[PDB]
């Protein structure tokens, strides 16, 4: 809900910007009475030029029902029903404020809903001289089937102007974009102008751009180059990260215990809020900017005059602030300084930095080791599937295996002799 | 009475028809001047690029004029061209190692994702609130990959400076230049701080800083309980990475070899008992065969006598 402060505020805005006025809040809220009354008689005299009236000599209670009417019935707001009228005919503006703020806020479609009742309405008459002569039921015939044509192409003429775009924008880019050609052109002549005299002409020109497409691929690819590189470096990152992210995984899932968890992943959350909030930012922030303003230094000419009057301009600003800031630490009325309390918070700020950096430190390590733990874990697997070695109890079991098929080998050989001993006194049976 | 009512009410209704048709021409007419235009925009600023280009050279060849010929500048370009060649090939050597690098982050994040499907399953059957460690860790990892994410953009930025920095070591007029702005940018920096500092009130300065540390201490005592926990994951991962090489030590030198001759050994053996059931069957046949052989011997024989 608007408090009155901001429904003055947008009554103003609106009623100087309608009408081109440049009312102050003051001299606005001065204006009671009819010509209040003509403040909104104007803004009614922007929709309609019939509305246009002059409250200064105009019978106030007649034009004032008048317009009462048209915001009402035309335009279409209604609320207080017996006060309204009479205290409308005053210039009240607890009735008035709330009516300039409704028509300001919906003026579009105050200028739909004039040109609607402009055109549309208007006719009830009945059908008695209409049943008399059928020549003038055919005009009201014709004036009728015109109404069905205007709803017809208005509304498709509606729908279709708001469909397509303003061209005007576009026409603006493409006319400087001639104007950008044809002073390039210039420039061309110009220079091709002062390359006339050259000894070989159009080889030069050809070495040259030769040449610079040459130079424009080189920057082109060590730009690339570079980008690729860290793009794997920090693809790398991610997988210790994802490696350290196990590490928490296993630890957690040894403690059940949800709730400590949650305490331990807080504990850290905070610890990356804590660069994540300012400090990394901030050295992106500067980065980025230090890259943007060589790349403006390098793509322009340098006029090394006016940096350095920003340096000397910042040299003696940077004086005053430091004066300034000193004479702050001056000491008050208790004898006390400002400074205490500024080492205290250098002193704090020390063991900050001095634990922060202790914990990074540990957090390498780790991370450092975990990649290791991959290696060793990664170069096992290798052998593991190059071969597959037991050298356990199964070593032991797959030992005792072999050695009883040696024994059945042994066993089966023993079998077949005697088969073949039987065959042998067989065939010495034979014999006889 | 009526009649010049109407009349006038059509011809402006009318008139208003005529209006409306016509602003309904002049949308289409309007519609294919853009259409029209989007093409006129493209090819005036493609062809603006050519003539900067030719603009370009033209002046690359103002300069070189004075100092070299046409054939030592050709030289200088097909002398760079070369090294284009085999740069291009060093960029297409760190495309693929990098494509591969990213290739391997995506397996060990899948692999992770799977453990964690396991153990959160696990939790939620032992009926614990899965709710919020799923929210905490969702926000834990949303903000670690903000400060991965802002690291990386860190590097970034560092390394093409670098190249900057390079180029600029072109000119000494520029290098200097260039020094001399990096000068201008850390006292902006400072003035930006200094003006923050010296628009509020010194009570309200001190209000500050004693809220400063406040909030100081208390993340020094989250940083102190962060690196015992860091502290004892360090531990548990030198001890895992000394149990996995110790590991290691059992696949080393003759151990290998030595189950390879065992599995031999294996092969061997099985071998020559496949080799043993058909000798046998055949075996058995045949000193059935010489039985019944004894048996056509003796009763020939006997049915000599009859």
């Amino acid at each position: 809900e608007p408090s009155e402060e901001e429904v003055l505020q947008y009554i103003v805005d609106n009623v100087n910007k309608l009408l081109s006025r440049h009312y102050s809040l003051v001299e606005f809220d001065a204006i009671q009475g009819t010509d209040l009354l003509q403040i909104l008689a104007d803004i009614f005299g922007t929709l309609s030029p019939a509305q246009q009236i002059d409250m200064g000599v105009a019978p106030t209670d007649e034009a004032a029902a008048s317009m009462l009417e048209f915001l009402t019935k035309t335009l279409g707001y209604r609320v207080l029903a017996d006060s309204f009228p009479t205290s409308f005919s005053r210039a009240e503006p607890t009735v008035i404020y709330p009516t300039l703020y409704w028509v300001l806020s919906n003026m579009q479609q105050n200028e739909k809903r004039v040109y609607l009742a402009r055109f549309l309405q208007r006719l009830e008459i009945p059908e008695a001289m209409l049943a008399q002569d059928e020549d003038v039921r055919a005009l009201y015939q014709q004036y009728v089937n015109l109404r069905g044509m205007f709803v017809n192409t208005h509304r498709r003429v509606d729908a279709l102007r708001t469909a397509h775009a303003d061209p005007a924008d576009a026409r603006r880019a493409v006319t400087v974009l001639e104007e950008e050609c044809d002073r390039l052109r210039g420039y061309i002549q110009v220079a091709e102008k002062k390359l006339a005299g050259v000894p070989d002409k159009e080889a030069l020109l050809n070495a040259c751009k030769s040449l610079r497409a040459a130079l424009e691929e080189e920057s082109r690819l060590a730009e690339k180059g570079v980008e690729l590189q860290q793009q794997l470096i920090s693809s790398r990152q991610r997988s210790t990260e994802m490696h350290n992210r196990l590490q928490n995984l296993r630890r957690d899932a040894a403690d059940g215990r949800v709730d400590v968890i949650v305490r331990r992943l807080r504990d850290e959350i905070q610890t990356n809020k804590m660069i994540i909030e300012e400090q990394l930012p901030k050295e992106l922030q500067q980065k980025q900017r230090e890259n943007a303003e060589f790349d403006r230094l390098i793509s322009e000419p340098l006029d090394m005059q006016a940096l350095t009057t920003e340096n000397q301009q910042l040299d003696e600003a940077l004086k005053k602030l430091h004066q300034q800031v000193k004479e702050r630490q001056k000491p008050g009325e208790d004898g006390s300084t400002i400074a205490t309390i500024k080492q205290q918070v250098e002193r704090v700020a020390k063991r900050k930095v001095e634990v922060m950096e202790q914990l990074t430190g540990l957090q390498a390590d780790n991370s450092r080791t975990l990649n290791d733990i991959r290696e060793r874990e990664n170069r096992i697997e290798q052998l593991r599937e190059a071969h597959h070695m037991l050298k356990d109890d199964d070593f032991r079991e797959f030992s005792k295996q072999v050695l009883a098929k040696k024994a059945a080998t042994e066993s089966m050989r023993t079998h077949l002799s005697e088969q073949r001993v039987e065959y042998g006194v067989l065939n010495f049976t034979e014999n006889v | 009475y009526y009649i010049g009512l109407l009349r006038p009410k059509i011809t402006e209704l009318t008139t208003e028809i005529e209006r409306l048709n016509e602003q309904e021409e002049l949308i289409v007419k309007g519609g294919s001047v853009l259409t029209q235009l989007q093409q006129r925009n493209k090819a005036l600023t493609d062809e603006a690029a050519k003539l900067k280009g030719t603009l370009a050279d033209i002046n690359l060849a103002l300069e070189k004029s004075t100092t070299q010929d046409p054939s030592s500048v050709k030289d200088q370009a097909t002398k760079l061209n070369q090294v284009n060649g085999e740069k291009r090939k060093q960029v297409d050597q760190l495309f693929l190692n990098a494509k591969e690098m990213e290739a391997l982050t995506k397996k060990n994040t899948q692999a992770l994702e799977e453990e964690m499907q396991n153990l959160d399953r696990r939790i939620l059957a032992e009926n614990q609130d899965f709710g919020l460690y799923k929210a905490t860790r969702d926000e834990a990892f949303n903000v670690s990959d903000a400060v991965l994410s802002h690291q990386h953009q860190i590097r970034m930025l560092t390394a093409k400076q670098e190249l900057l920095m390079t180029k600029l070591s072109t000119d000494p007029d520029k290098k200097r230049a260039a020094e001399v702005l990096r000068g201008i940018l850390s006292k902006r920096q400072l003035k930006e701080e200094l003006t923050k500092q010296c628009a509020l009130s010194v009570e309200e300065e001190r209000q500050l800083l004693i809220k400063q540390v406040k909030t100081a201490r208390g993340d020094i005592e989250v940083l102190e309980r962060q690196v015992n926990e860091t502290r004892d994951a360090l531990s548990e991962s030198k001890n895992r990475c000394a149990s996995l090489d110790e590991e290691l030590k059992s696949y080393s030198g003759d151990n290998i070899k030595a189950f390879q001759e065992l599995q031999e050994k294996d092969r061997e053996l099985q071998s020559f008992m496949d080799s043993f059931p058909a000798k046998l069957k055949e075996e058995m046949d045949k000193i059935t065969e010489v039985q019944r052989n004894i048996a056509t011997l003796l009763e020939r024989i006997s049915q000599a006598l009859e």
